[PDB]
């Protein structure tokens, strides 16, 4: 049973107080003590906090827990920009008789200037029509923050079918990066007269519209 | 130095089995206790099993019960984890962990993990080594900001993961963009790679894109060439 349910987000500017809590039952922290994990995403995680409130030496004086009953708390006490790294409580379950992991909190740190898209959109390749096939790729680059939307149309009608859209990534351009991969017939293609990627990005839209008969 | 360091198993069939090792170093092994914890791509750590020091008892996650087994050669100095019955929710990152503690976690008391080591990646899918295909992206004449022009290559429908897409026998570098590929639908994959250059380069220069998908042994080079529509890149300089 995992309930460790922790906040999946939190911001905060450099230098601040930022809390992280986390509220499990009287079984896994009502009974054993919290641990908190570091965790670069995908990437081997590291002991941040023991014994509720512990630090393992080597961890910056500025990182405090606390327990509290059936529930326990991770305070960041001077908010650097390192510290966007993923956040896991956990606690040893004497119910379950298992290690109850959380559900993670990722520290975003809120400086950094609005990137915008930089959407760039390929047509079906002729070989590609050739094999029986249409393919619409839909690229979109140095954005930031990581939070796009990507919106298929076509003449002037939004379009979901075969649109298989990648989730924003993380390009060491320290922005954000996605693809979109809307799938047709080589028949439905040239049914229309134009479609677009329109991709919205903190308000603002961007298309780019692209045309089966280019020559023509 | 702690040293722990997973050996095991990548893409397997749902069904199939795998046997990840972990072999430590920097400590007395026989005196902490062992975790195997994983983590499915994009969501959190998962807790899967823990064995005492002595291997005198062990716990597994509901989940994984039954199928899994925590195994260790206090001997040898390695922690096992025997994964029968492979389904395809089984996917992730499987870490090797210590419990710092006095080599157990119980009522009283639970360390935790202090150490952890790496990960090993192992895939469970329903789904079988496909070559890519791939259909070069060519160059438009629209007229794009001034930002010039971009073109590229369609690696689609490809398995496993990775695919190596150097541009023109890698002499091309840092116009260059290769995309993180998108798990599709099919259970297979697609990238792509997108050379942005200057739309006056484009038609003196000869933009090749060398693909290579190892695992199915795939070498495909594409010529990347525009439009005949272009007649201000296809024509002769006049």
């Amino acid at each position: 049973q995992s309930v460790l349910t922790q906040p999946p987000s939190a911001s905060g500017t450099p230098g601040q107080r930022v809390t992280i809590s986390c509220s499990g039952t009287s079984s896994n922290i009502g009974s054993s003590t919290v641990n908190w994990y570091q965790q670069l995403p995908g990437m081997a995680p590291k002991l941040l906090i023991y014994r509720d409130a512990m630090r393992p030496s080597g961890v910056p004086d500025r990182f405090s827990g606390s327990k509290s009953g059936a529930s326990a708390s991770l305070a960041i006490g001077g908010l650097q920009s390192e510290d966007e790294t993923d956040y896991y409580c956990a606690a040893w379950d004497v119910s379950l008789n298992a290690y109850v992991f959380g559900t993670g909190t990722k520290v975003t740190v809120l400086g950094q200037p609005k990137a915008n898209p930089t959407v760039t959109l390929f047509p079906p390749s002729s070989e590609e029509l050739q094999a029986n096939k249409a393919t619409l790729v839909c690229l979109i680059s140095d954005f930031y923050p990581g939070a796009v939307t990507v919106a298929w149309k076509a003449d002037g009608s939004p379009v979901k079918a075969g649109v298989e859209t990648t989730k924003p990534s993380k390009q060491s351009n320290n922005k954000y990066a996605a693809s979109s991969y809307l799938s047709l017939t080589p028949e439905q293609w040239k049914s229309h007269r134009s479609y677009s990627c329109q991709v919205t990005h903190e308000g603002s839209t961007v298309e780019k519209t692209v045309a089966p008969t280019e020559c023509s | 130095e702690v040293q722990l360091v997973q050996s095991g198993g990548g893409v397997v069939q749902p069904g199939r089995s795998l046997r990840l090792s972990c072999s430590s170093s920097g400590f007395i092994f026989s005196s902490y206790a062992m975790y195997w914890v994983r983590q499915a791509p994009g969501k959190g750590l998962e807790w899967v099993a823990i064995i005492w020091d002595d291997g005198s008892d062990q716990h597994y996650a509901d989940s994984v019960k039954g199928r899994f087994t925590i195994s260790r050669n206090d001997s040898k100095n390695t922690l096992f984890l025997q994964m029968d019955s492979l389904r395809p929710e089984d996917t992730g990152v499987y870490f090797c962990a210590r419990d710092g503690g006095h080599g157990f976690c119980s009522s009283a008391s639970c360390f935790g993990p202090d150490y952890w080591g790496q990960g090993t990646p192992v895939t469970v899918s329903s789904a079988s080594t496909k070559g890519p295909s791939v259909f070069p992206l060519a160059p438009s004449s629209k007229s794009t900001s001034g930002g010039t022009a971009a073109l590229g290559c369609l690696v689609k429908d490809y398995f496993p993961q990775p695919v190596t897409v150097s541009w023109n026998s890698g002499a091309l570098t840092s116009g260059v963009h290769t995309f993180p590929a998108v798990l599709q639908s099919s259970g297979l994959y697609s990238l792509s790679s997108v050379v942005t250059v200057p739309s006056s380069s484009l038609g003196t220069q000869t933009y090749i894109c060398n693909v290579n998908h190892k695992p199915s042994n795939t070498k495909v080079d594409k010529r990347v060439e525009p439009k005949s529509c272009d007649k201000t890149h296809t024509c002769p300089p006049c």
